[PDB]
């Protein structure tokens, strides 16, 4: 098949850079126009930048032209985006795709990568402040609030408790930093005989946390 | 005879094929369009020809 | 500064036609090309040229162009077929890639399901580090789509919510979560707060007091 695939996408500060890689397979990588297209969260697909086949022609979108550079190394089969003096709005997944035609007039592209993905915040690293949340078949569950950056993992009982728990996705504040919250549901008879606890894990602050959650 | 628009699209279908020879007509009835790279740019790269200075189009009249 | 315009979202039946729409000044004089994107996977090119299938694109796909509307016309769609399709065309040189909007085509594969929902108060913890967070948490719900409301007593409480999109679940139901921050003061000070979940026309309610 033909393959493309991205990678040095990663998590950044604005005023950050990045350098991402496509390693191109299964086409004549010397003879094609090739491309990237971005895409914010939430948002629609939008052009960045197009490289002929010998570099000679390179076009940019208007909002991106002196921050990114395209450039490609047909040898190596290899196109590069370097990013420099990103912006929270730079965040998106970034696509790298071929394309077939005359990049000056009539070029369309056929063939996508997957993504890499970038995320440009000002928020710092922290780790989740966790709290029960208290049953009052009953429902109980833990609050893990205002951690950055994502992932955290929760299990329950350490690992013990499958049946029945719900972690959902967290939410992105506008703080910057991520909560989400996760829920078991178990029977009201053994309320009271039984011990329930949440391990939650942010290895990006080394935080482990074990709360018990119990009734009122 | 046909616009900028369909002249470009078949330029496109038949970007492999395309030589400094006249293309087939780009239609079996009626009025159409043959194309060819001009012999003077024949050293480009297919995918940076300039659609002006470096191609050249002729009508091709054929059986209604 | 050429804009292409696409409806954010259109449903259809399993089998029927799906039709998407891109309008744009003279839009007939341009090419225009399809992408799909299916959640998760690489974008694939449906149609290029107003009405050209790539090889290995199935036949029901075709497109049409003329005027101020070109279409993307999807007959017998399948569930596979959920995606965010995307028109895009060449505009000038100096605007060689201008993509629509994109629309999200949902095909109704599975029959409705109305939301679960639980809400939870501030935890005695939390409270005591002078923080306060309700969680509404919203499950198993079809089609993907729902909206949340907080009340305050009785009256909207239209600051502090967090709200995540929609999130498909494992069953294949969907998920969401809301979340409003008060002061600890205002939790105390009103006699309840409300969640109120809306889906397809109908409203669950759940209430928490201190």
């Amino acid at each position: 098949e033909v393959q493309l695939v991205e990678s040095g996408g990663g998590l950044v500060k604005p005023g950050g850079s990045l350098r991402l890689s496509c390693a191109a397979s299964g086409f004549n990588f010397s003879t094609h126009i090739m491309n990237w297209v971005r895409q914010a969260p939430g948002k629609g697909l939008e052009w960045v930048s197009s490289i002929s086949s010998s570099g000679t022609y390179i076009y940019y979108a208007d909002s991106m032209k002196g921050r990114f550079t395209i450039s490609r190394d047909n040898p190596k089969n290899s196109l590069y985006l370097q990013m420099n003096s990103l912006r929270a709005e730079d965040t998106a997944v970034y696509y790298c795709a071929r394309a077939r035609g005359f990049i000056q007039f009539h070029y369309y592209m056929d063939v996508w990568g997957k993504g890499t993905t970038v995320a440009v915040s000002s928020a710092s690293t922290k780790g989740p402040s966790v709290f029960p949340l208290a049953p009052s078949t009953a429902a109980l569950g833990c609050l893990v609030k205002d951690y950055f950056p994502e992932p955290v993992t929760v299990s329950w009982n350490s690992g013990a408790l499958t049946s029945g728990v719900h972690t959902f996705p967290a939410v992105l504040q506008s703080s910057g930093l991520y909560s989400l919250s996760s829920v078991v549901t178990v029977p009201s008879s053994s309320l009271g005989t039984q011990t329930y606890i949440c391990n939650v894990n942010h290895k990006p602050s080394n935080t482990k946390v074990d709360k018990k959650v119990e009734p009122k | 005879e046909p616009s900028d628009k369909h002249i470009k699209e078949y330029l496109n279908k038949i970007q492999n094929s395309l030589s400094t020879e006249w293309s087939p007509c780009s239609v079996t009835c009626g009025n159409g369009i043959q194309v060819r790279i001009k012999p003077g740019s024949a050293n480009k790269p297919k995918d940076e020809l300039d659609y002006a200075n470096d191609i050249e189009k002729k009508i091709c009249k054929m059986e209604k | 500064s050429y804009v292409l315009t696409q409806p954010p979202s259109v449903s259809v039946a399993p089998g029927k036609t799906a039709r998407i729409t891109c309008g744009g000044n003279n839009i007939g004089s341009k090419s225009v090309h399809w992408h799909q994107q299916r959640p998760g996977q690489a974008p694939v090119l449906v149609v290029y040229d107003d009405k050209i299938r790539p090889s290995g694109i199935p036949e029901r796909f075709s497109g049409s162009n003329s005027g101020n509307t070109a279409t993307l016309i999807i007959s017998r769609v399948e569930a596979g077929d959920e995606a965010d399709y995307y028109c895009q065309v060449w505009h000038s040189s100096s605007d060689p890639v201008v993509f629509g909007g994109g629309t999200k085509l949902t095909v109704l594969g599975q029959p409705k399901a109305a939301p679960s929902v639980t809400l939870f108060p501030p935890s005695s913890e939390e409270l005591q580090a002078n923080k306060a967070t309700l969680v509404c948490l919203v499950s198993d719900f079809y089609p993907g789509a729902v909206t949340v409301a907080w009340k305050a007593d009785g009256s909207p409480v239209k600051v502090g919510v967090e709200t995540t999109k929609p999130s498909k679940q494992s069953n294949n139901k969907y998920a969401a979560s809301s979340y409003l921050s008060l002061t600890p003061e205002q939790w105390k000070s009103h006699r309840s707060y409300s969640c109120r979940v809306t889906h397809e026309g109908s409203t669950v309610e759940k209430t928490v007091a201190p």
